[PDB]
């Protein structure tokens, strides 16, 4: 067929080689571990004299002569496109039943496994391949457990081709094993193949997952909803200051997190949107929350430096009064009374925003809403009104958990379901037409 | 009835295991059998025990703390396959010992560490790595090799121990005959100099030994050198490198402190 | 169990025999316990036998002639501290012509159809040793010589007459009380 | 629970609390569900905030092929409707991207042609809607991770958007940065003709510049008026949005146009100056979905609020550390926590099977290596896997070993390898020693003693990165000894109580991942010799009390122990049989 | 080649002088974010002496530049950070590094 010849005319025996294929499979299978020792070590016996023989008469030869005979063609198509397509239907196949014989007659047979050390280069060439993938893994698996030769031959090149699987075709445990394997054989450990392994996939932190220790962090939140749409008798510039009486820059091995600024509902749920109930995650963490910490402003987990006189991280004694502004929509900050130069401007405002304070442990923080919910330190920017004047009549003004789980007794918990939009926080009068 | 004894209450604990229930895994009942063992058999401790059982003065403390960092160190590389950085650590460690005075003054405890078996496995592991495929780490096998003759050298009872070694040391003769100044540091000069003026060891030399010898001097008087013509060197049809090397370690086999020993 | 571990050590297929510890002190310990030891009384020597009996019956009801087999099949005619100890521990549940014990080591290797504890039997022999004038003219020069020889043993001559005793006593041991079947299955 | 509905779960790990059981399920047996338990239950409830998963196999709607790049094509990932034509079909927008991201360059710079395709930072992808499929109703972009936003009406107008402004003293404006999720067209506007056409499928094509951030669509071999400038390091996913009017909705064309890189050599790092186009197994397409759940956290932060005054208003107070780990998919640029590995069966066996490398690669005494790896896993990391409680049994296995191998294993061979070598000095506390520590003879507790025997030097360097020196490699690197012996002293104590109740909730799941990882760090511990007098005293109790009392809870020996557990039992049997063996060796060197 | 930050403020007019030890914490990071390395996770605070070639040279300038008490962000451009190529294991080949640092004593 790779000369050219008349398809008809060549003789091309694909049913009984997938019999015989099935077959010796079979022949070359290992005993089951249900059975009992005597006979499970005579059926040991027996395999590992047929596995003598077969390497002894040269099959495993006949195996990567057929192996490499059929790589010549790329596809399934292609097979079929130059043999007959009957053959280019169990192509795979007979790929997949040779790769799994080649693995029967090597497995376990440490005289298997260290002759097939000068074929074992020939291996590897052929791992990218996605028709070959598996089995190549399999029979390599099988080769570095039991030859130590072969991991005298295994170089930076195979290294960084079984490394570069991983990248290509995903995490799969199998190239963890192999690597694994590459590493240490019958106790003795291979320095180079360690050091290798460590400096070709650690540095790079992306295939592997990686892990890291994080400050749990809550979120507390007034009883107000404020918005702006058309038609409703909402003031839209609002007011109110956060005081510092107390932080630890680091209770922990990692540095405290304190963040303040605004936070946006996705539509008119009370439900804080965009962001997870749970976890490291604060104001500033997502497209709906804006914070300041002091050297930052914080939108979309993105940071950016901004300057004010004496820039610091926020400590103790110290004053920020937010700002918002919904006719043009607009968050600024002003800290110890000097002007933050930085702003927060054109966001949606389709939900409601809510005042909102980002805190880990070491945190002792008052909210200054005007009024009596606390005086404000600082005179309001003209027209901004305070906080404390947004609060519903009956309703009674208090700093809640922006999210509806807290510490507590698991039989005393309350799990809550979904529960109303609350449209009621916009007041349009809407007539009927006369 | 309380047990009051770790040994008591081992034996007592074993035995409840192992006819409470049947234990599947081999390794936790070798475990187990070979504790119970150990509980009655008390003496047997002492007597494996007692043989690596060395005291030493005040005044060499650091001294032999030293030389057992320098062996811990050589018996750590026996896990490890062979690089140019484990060669590296073995040769600093082998000079390390050699500079120490405790090798000197204690042949014994050296002896009782299995220093020169450990020395024996290492260049085991480098002869065998690739012996087909030419020595690799030549410097290594002679660093081992002069260590081994000089603690031949130190002593007749470490002699004596290195001469129970003879056979492996006979069958790697051939490792670096040919190569020139690798003279001295060689499986085949360990060999020699574990013989060298023993008048008791050449007589417990045997026969078969020699004749490895003898069919190893035939090989070279009948076949030329394969690495001396692969580098040019006329193709005589024998091995004259070869077999001097031979030669003189059936010398020292033969001739013995002035006298020869016929037999 | 014990004697279930050992035989499944045994029935395992590898290319040589280790040297087990534990296999070469419990072997020992189960060949003390059987036989355990001026004219005596008739009642006393009957007793004395039915003792044995006893003694052997502990380890053959529990699969200890299996075991010895299998651990000279295996052994593959390489004399060694195993095979020794093995041979001992034969010879102790062997004593006295044990017919019971008899029965069972033939009929395992009938019904198994062992060529290995054959062929092994036979590299045993050809190890044997036998006495070196050559050896033993050498010893005697060397002690001629007047230096004290580093080991105090010095048995080269006859390397090994406790294991050759026992391995041609083991297999008078299977033939003793004049058993047809075994003398010529041997 | 339906809208505005609270209720309560009471699994009754507190008989008391619950309040008919008594009345109906006392006597007929049942069993609160909670009854031998030591820790609350972990509950998991649904996820409100949608996530991108891989379009199942099974899914009834969306079917995804893979079209394999032919001489004359390029690779296509095609999306498909199973159920278009049928009865109760979905017919709502379905949201699209593909699994891997492209990573803007770190700081912004201020026929083909090879040396432009080696040094240029520029990729393609192209999206055909196929003849057929309303286009107005089909999206194609970028989106980042952040997108979470699932709309049944989406629109380009109500994509999140912020802008930064950054600003100077006086107030001039000296940058203003636009950020969002979403940086995509609509194929009805991006039509020139418009309308339906049917010379071909409509070809959108989006080219993203890596090294500029600057993001640019041709639509059918023009250039769109729509562009988007993104800030430097964003991950931005391809994403196509479509509301499906055919059977064939559309299909990802991984192609090539002049002067431009595919899109797997941004990629994939191995491709990076291969210019012929890919679609490796890595990549594929995924999709918007509900369907996940969320692992509520078994303790939450202790924040007491309270009005202090009138004038000084609402005071919020935080003061306890709480810490959780966290695990990050590298290619999703997503972190989970480590403890919602319990019911994720691939990542949890991907996870274990990464920790085994991790110890293989450091086996032996690979010290540099070592250091290496205390960067990726720290001692905070490792003490939290260590003492957590909810730690699945393979990750909490694989963390033990990681520990024992990074810190503990080279010391523990050595010592072990030094441990049948008796060598004495002679001096006067040596000839102090004697067999029995009293008159009378009484076996004093093995271990306990004054051991005079040459032992080896115990020796850690502290594994910093900003130093240069090289000397650091030598000895492995040092973690704290002391608060590893106290934590695990604490926990055999906790665990050889809570075995003795026979409870359905061991750490770990199973009673061999409770005791093996613990049992095998104490005997790592006990073998380097770090107890001492009393932690030997105290763990010799846990071990057996009645035997080794100080001169009946029952101890280790005697809990019905699985096998794995007994294995090291035995071996700590064997230590102190060698402490023993020690001592009496000792005595006589003193007596000699 | 090093910018610098302040995160704290320090008493702003002491100094490291030459050959003086500084006792300082530091976490380090990569640009992407990563940790790589953090004295506070090892609650061992890290000892240098200036002008002794002990540490890298950003990190020298970086803590020679800020005063005692004060705590300050350093970004390490790669040529005086581990260069191209790296430190083998830990920091990829031309990684720019980011250091949290507080200088803790002078001593």
């Amino acid at each position: 067929l790779s000369k050219k010849a008349k398809a008809s005319t060549v003789d091309l025996p694909i049913e009984s080689v997938s019999l015989s294929l099935q077959d010796l499979i079979g022949y070359f299978h290992p005993p089951d571990e249900h059975l009992e020792h005597e006979d499970k070590q005579n059926r040991l016996r027996a395999l590992k004299n047929r596995q003598n023989l077969f390497q002894e008469e040269g099959m495993i030869n006949l195996v990567l002569e057929c192996i490499d005979r059929l790589h010549v063609y790329s596809s399934a198509a292609h097979f079929a496109d130059v043999a007959g397509r009957e053959a280019g239907e169990s192509w795979k196949s007979i790929l997949n039943s040779l790769y799994e014989l080649l693995a029967a007659l090597i497995r376990g047979n440490r005289k298997n496994c260290a002759q097939f050390s000068g074929s074992l280069d020939w291996l590897i060439s052929r791992l990218e391949r996605l028709e070959a993938s598996s089995g190549i893994l399999e029979v390599l698996h099988c080769v570095l457990v039991e030859s130590p030769e072969a991991l005298n031959i295994i170089k930076e090149g195979h290294i960084k081709s079984i490394i570069s699987l991983l990248d290509k075709h995903g995490r799969n445990h199998k190239v963890l094993d192999v690597l694994c394997s590459l590493c240490v054989c019958h106790g003795v450990a291979v320095r180079s193949n360690q050091h290798l392994i460590c400096d070709n996939l650690l540095p790079g932190r992306d295939l592997l997952l990686q892990t890291r220790l994080v400050n749990h962090v809550s979120s507390m939140r007034p009883n107000i909803f404020l918005g702006v749409s058309e038609g409703s008798a909402q003031y839209k510039k609002w007011y109110y200051e956060l005081m510092v009486d107390h932080t630890e820059p680091f209770v922990t091995a990692e540095a405290t997190h304190l963040r303040v600024g605004w936070a946006s509902t996705e539509g008119y749920s009370p439900y804080p949107g965009g962001g997870e109930e749970w976890g490291g995650n604060g104001v500033g963490d997502d497209l709906f929350s804006y914070g300041f910490d002091g050297l930052h402003l914080w939108s979309g987990c993105i940071a950016r430096t901004v300057s004010s006189p004496n820039q610091h991280l926020l400590r103790t004694d110290d004053v920020i009064s937010c700002c918002l502004d919904l006719s043009a929509p607009s968050i600024s900050f002003r800290i110890n009374g000097q002007p933050v130069q930085g702003m927060f401007e054109n966001f949606n405002i389709d939900g409601l925003f809510f005042p909102v304070v980002s805190f880990s442990a070491g945190i002792k923080v008052r909210f200054l809403l005007g009024g009596r919910h606390g005086e404000f330190k600082f005179l309001p920017p003209p027209g901004y009104a305070p906080c404390y004047e947004a609060v519903l009549p009956k309703e009674k003004l208090k700093v809640e958990h922006s999210r509806e789980y807290k510490q507590e007794r698991t039989y005393t918990r309350d799990l809550l379901g979904p529960t109303v939009s609350l449209t009621q926080a916009a007041f349009t009068p809407i007539p009927v037409d006369t | 009835k309380k047990s009051s004894t770790l040994q008591q209450l081992i034996s007592e604990t074993m035995v409840r295991w192992a006819q409470e229930s049947v234990i599947e895994d081999p390794e936790l009942v070798r475990a187990m059998f070979v504790l119970l063992h150990r509980q009655y058999d008390g003496i047997g401790g002492l007597v494996r025990a007692l043989p690596k059982t060395y005291t030493i003065n005040g005044v060499s403390v650091e001294d032999t703390i030293n030389l057992l960092a320098s062996l811990g160190q050589i018996r750590s590389l026996l896990s490890v396959r062979m690089g140019k950085e484990e060669e590296k650590l073995m040769i600093r460690g082998l000079g390390d010992i050699m500079n120490n005075k405790v090798f000197y003054q204690h042949p014994n405890l050296m002896r009782a560490l299995g220093m020169h078996e450990t020395v024996m496995e290492v260049m085991v592991n480098v002869l065998g790595g690739g012996e087909s495929k030419e020595i690799t780490f030549p410097k290594m096998v002679a660093n081992c090799c002069r260590f081994l003759c000089y603690f031949c050298r130190i002593s007749r009872q470490n002699q004596k121990a290195m001469f129970d070694h003879l056979s492996y040391l006979l069958e790697n003769s051939s490792v670096g005959l040919a190569s020139p100044a690798m003279r001295g540091s060689t499986p085949l000069d360990v060999a020699a100099a574990s013989v060298m003026d023993n008048n008791e060891l050449a007589l417990a030399l045997r026969e078969p030994d020699l004749e490895k010898v003898v069919r190893y001097l035939a090989g070279c008087g009948l076949q030329s050198c394969q690495m001396l013509v692969s580098k040019g060197y006329p193709d005589i049809g024998w091995n004259p490198v070869e077999g001097e090397r031979y030669l003189d370690f059936l010398r020292f086999a033969v001739f013995c402190n002035g006298e020869s020993v016929e037999e | 169990q014990l004697i279930l571990l050992f035989s499944r050590t045994a029935l395992t297929e590898k290319c040589k025999l280790e040297e087990d510890f534990l296999y070469m002190a419990y072997a020992d310990i189960m060949a003390k316990s059987c036989h355990d030891e001026e004219v005596k009384s008739f009642e006393e020597k009957e007793m004395e036998k039915q003792k044995l009996l006893y003694q052997q019956a502990r380890l053959h009801d529990r699969g200890a002639a299996e075991m010895v087999l299998q651990t000279i099949s295996a052994s593959k005619g390489e004399t060694g501290p195993m095979v020794a100890a093995t041979l001992k521990l034969g010879i102790a549940i062997l004593n006295g012509g044990n017919s019971t014990v008899q029965q069972k080591m033939l009929d395992y290797l009938k019904e198994k159809k062992d060529v290995g504890f054959f062929q092994s039997l036979a590299g045993l022999m050809q190890s044997c040793s036998v006495l070196d004038l050559n050896a033993f003219e050498r010893q005697n020069k060397a002690e001629g010589l007047g230096m004290v020889t580093e080991e105090g043993s010095g048995e080269k001559v006859l390397q090994d007459d406790e294991f050759t005793c026992d391995l041609f006593r083991f297999l008078q041991l299977l033939c003793e009380g004049h058993n047809s079947d075994f003398q010529n299955y041997l | 629970l339906g809208v505005a509905q609270v209720g309560r779960m009471n699994f009754g790990k507190d008989v008391s609390t619950l309040k008919y059981f008594t009345i109906c399920g006392l006597q007929e047996g049942y069993e609160p569900f909670a009854v031998n338990t030591n820790r609350d239950i972990t509950m998991w409830l649904s996820k409100r905030l949608p996530q991108f998963l891989q379009v199942p196999s099974n899914h009834e709607h969306i079917e995804v092929t893979r079209i394999d790049g032919t001489i004359d094509s390029s690779p296509c990932l095609k999306v498909t409707q199973k159920s278009f034509g049928s009865q109760n079909s979905n017919t709502d927008i379905m949201f699209y991207r593909l699994s891997m991201p492209i990573e803007c360059a770190e700081v912004f710079s201020k026929r083909d042609d090879y040396d432009f395709l080696m040094q240029t930072s520029t990729y393609y992808y192209s999206v055909r809607i196929f003849p057929g499929q309303e286009p107005a109703n089909v999206w194609v972009g970028w989106i980042t991770s952040d997108f979470h936003q699932y709309d049944t009406g989406f629109d380009l107008d109500r994509v999140r958007t912020v802008t930064v402004t950054l600003g100077d003293e006086k107030g001039k404006v000296h940058e203003s940065i636009k950020r969002s999720n979403c940086y995509m067209v609509c194929a009805g506007e991006s039509m020139s003709p418009g309308q339906g056409r049917n010379n071909n499928g409509l070809e959108i094509g989006c080219v993203v510049d890596a090294a500029s951030g600057l993001l640019t669509f041709i639509a059918n071999g023009k250039e769109l008026s729509t562009y988007y400038q993104v800030e430097p390091s964003t991950k931005l996913f391809p994403a196509v949005f479509a509301q499906a009017t055919s059977p064939n909705v559309f299909q990802f064309e991984l192609g090539r146009i002049k002067n431009v890189m595919p899109l797997s050599a941004g990629l994939f790092k191995s491709e990076h100056k291969n210019p012929v186009p890919q679609c490796p197994p890595r990549l594929h397409v995924q999709f918007l979905s509900h369907v996940l759940w969320s692992r509520m956290p078994n303790q939450f932060l202790k924040v007491d609020v309270s009005r202090i005054s009138e004038r000084q208003g609402w005071l919020v107070q935080c003061l306890d550390p709480l810490q959780f780990m966290s695990l990050h998919i590298p290619e999703e640029n997503r972190s989970v926590d480590i403890l919602e590995l319990t019911e994720q069966e691939e990542l949890l066996k991907f996870h274990y099977h990464t920790l085994r490398l991790y110890s293989a690669v450091c086996a032996l005494g690979n010290h540099r290596v070592a250091h290496a790896l205390c960067s990726h896993v720290d001692e905070p990391q490792l003490l939290y896997a260590i003492e957590n409680k909810y730690m699945p049994g393979l990750l909490r296995a694989g963390y033990y070993d990681l520990l024992i191998d990074i810190h503990l294993s080279s010391y523990a061979t050595a010592r072990l390898m030094m441990n049948n070598e008796y060598i004495v000095p002679m001096t006067e506390e040596t000839k102090s020693i004697t067999l029995f520590p009293d008159e009378n003879k009484k076996h004093g507790l093995p271990g306990i003693g004054l051991s005079t025997s040459l032992r080896p030097r115990m020796q850690f360097s502290s594994p910093s990165f900003v130093s240069i020196s090289n000397e650091c490699y030598q000895y492995s690197p040092e973690f704290p000894l002391d608060i590893l012996k106290s934590k695990t002293i604490q926990m055999l104590t906790e665990a050889v109580k809570e075995g003795s109740l026979h409870a359905r909730d061991p750490v770990g799941g199973t009673t061999e991942f409770l005791f093996v990882p613990l049992i095998k760090l104490f005997y790592t511990l006990l073998i380097m010799g770090i107890f001492h007098n009393e932690d030997l005293k105290h763990i010799l109790q846990l071990i057996e009390p009645s035997v080794f009392k100080e001169a009946p809870k029952e101890g280790l020996l005697q809990m019905k122990l699985p096998e794995p557990v007994k294995l090291q039992m035995c071996l700590l049997l064997q230590y102190l049989c060698d402490c023993q063996v020690r001592h009496r060796i000792e005595a006589i060197v003193a007596f000699s | 080649g090093v910018e610098i930050e302040t995160i704290s403020p320090g008493d702003g007019r002491t100094f490291p002088k030459k050959g003086q030890t500084c006792v300082v914490h530091y976490t380090g990071m990569l640009q992407n974010g990563k940790k790589f390395d953090s004295s506070r996770d090892r609650n061992k605070p890290f000892k240098f002496r200036i002008g002794k070639q002990e540490v890298i040279k950003g990190f020298e300038e970086g803590a020679a530049q800020m005063s005692l008490g004060q705590r300050a962000k350093l970004t390490c451009t790669p040529d005086v950070a581990y260069g191209a190529t790296g430190h083998p294991g830990v920091i990829p080949p031309n990684a720019t590094l980011i250091f949290d640092v507080e200088l803790l004593n002078l001593e």
